[PDB]
């Protein structure tokens, strides 16, 4: 009961959530925010 | 009728073109640090000369002798062409002495401005990678440069758009 009910379901929940977070990162609106972050960091390195 | 040979200094003088405009803080320290290292590392073999006068009026096919004497009271006799021409050969003696020399000219800010003359010097280009960093780089000096910032960006990209060659 513990292994199937508690440890196996926890494995699927982590598995399904992790897949969803990977897909959310590559969304167009999310990628553009990261691209802005990368450019802003490149300025800071050169400016220093 | 360009001659096949041109008279140039035996040793090439070195001119450093600033990021945007010489005579301003951002460029001045941007040049000063390099000038110090030239003094220190190569001490005893490099002499530094600073010319406050202009150098862009160095012409060889204008006339035989424009304004030969200061008593002619001519337009060019009392103009600034007299000392500019007198400083042209000043570089030559330094070049014949084999001791390396630079040009701390505060008026030239573009490579072709001093490319048609007989100096034909080594041009060293110091540039910021992007205009975005340069703008905030000017901001660090203070409010004094904020009055003059706008024209300090137009002088940058005009120098940038020049071909790297």
């Amino acid at each position: 009961l513990i292994i199937i009910g508690s440890f196996f379901m926890l494995n699927l929940v982590l598995g399904v959530l992790s897949g969803e977070f990977a897909k959310e990162r590559e969304r167009v609106e999310n990628r553009r925010a990261f691209l802005k972050l990368r450019r802003q960091q490149q300025i800071e390195r050169e400016l220093n | 009728h360009v001659p096949p040979y041109d008279v140039v200094p035996s040793m090439r003088p070195v001119v450093l073109v600033g990021p945007s405009l010489k005579g301003y803080e951002v460029t001045d320290m941007m040049q000063k640090a390099l000038f110090d290292f030239l003094k220190h590392r190569f001490d005893g073999r490099i002499s530094i000369t600073r010319v406050t006068a202009d150098l862009s009026l160095a012409k060889r096919s204008v006339l035989n002798n424009p304004g030969k004497r200061t008593i002619i009271e001519r337009s060019s006799a009392r103009s600034s062409i007299a000392e500019v021409q007198s400083e042209i050969e000043r570089i030559f003696e330094l070049a014949k002495s084999l001791q390396l020399v630079v040009l701390d000219a505060d008026t030239i800010n573009h490579p072709a401005q001093l490319a048609k003359t007989s100096l034909a010097p080594i041009i060293v280009f110091v540039k910021v990678s992007s205009p975005k960093v340069l703008q905030r780089l000017i901001r660090s000096r203070g409010k004094s440069q904020m009055k003059h910032l706008t024209v300090q960006m137009m002088a940058y990209d005009k120098l940038v758009q020049c071909p790297p060659e």
